[PDB]
């Protein structure tokens, strides 16, 4: 399953 | 092997109620985490909850301990 992406910064 | 590591979650995460393994938490949560050989890995909430968190989310704060 892949990674969320990040959130905002 | 046998051991627990702790991570601080940078930011929070809301899991889907789709993929019912995965578990929330908040930015700046204290989590006691396994098995962090890959992506996803094992966790357990002061709560008591327990399930899978996406690494890229959390730092490494204190371990390897059994």
């Amino acid at each position: 399953k892949p990674l969320p992406p990040l959130p905002l910064a | 092997d046998n051991f627990i590591y702790k991570a601080k979650a940078l930011y929070p995460y809301d899991a889907d109620d789709d993929d019912a393994y995965e578990i929330s938490f908040e930015q700046n949560e204290i989590l006691q985490v396994s098995d962090i050989e890959g992506r996803w890995w094992k966790a357990r909430r002061a709560n008591g909850e327990t399930g899978i968190i996406p690494s890229n989310y959390v730092q490494l704060i204190d371990g390897p301990e059994e």
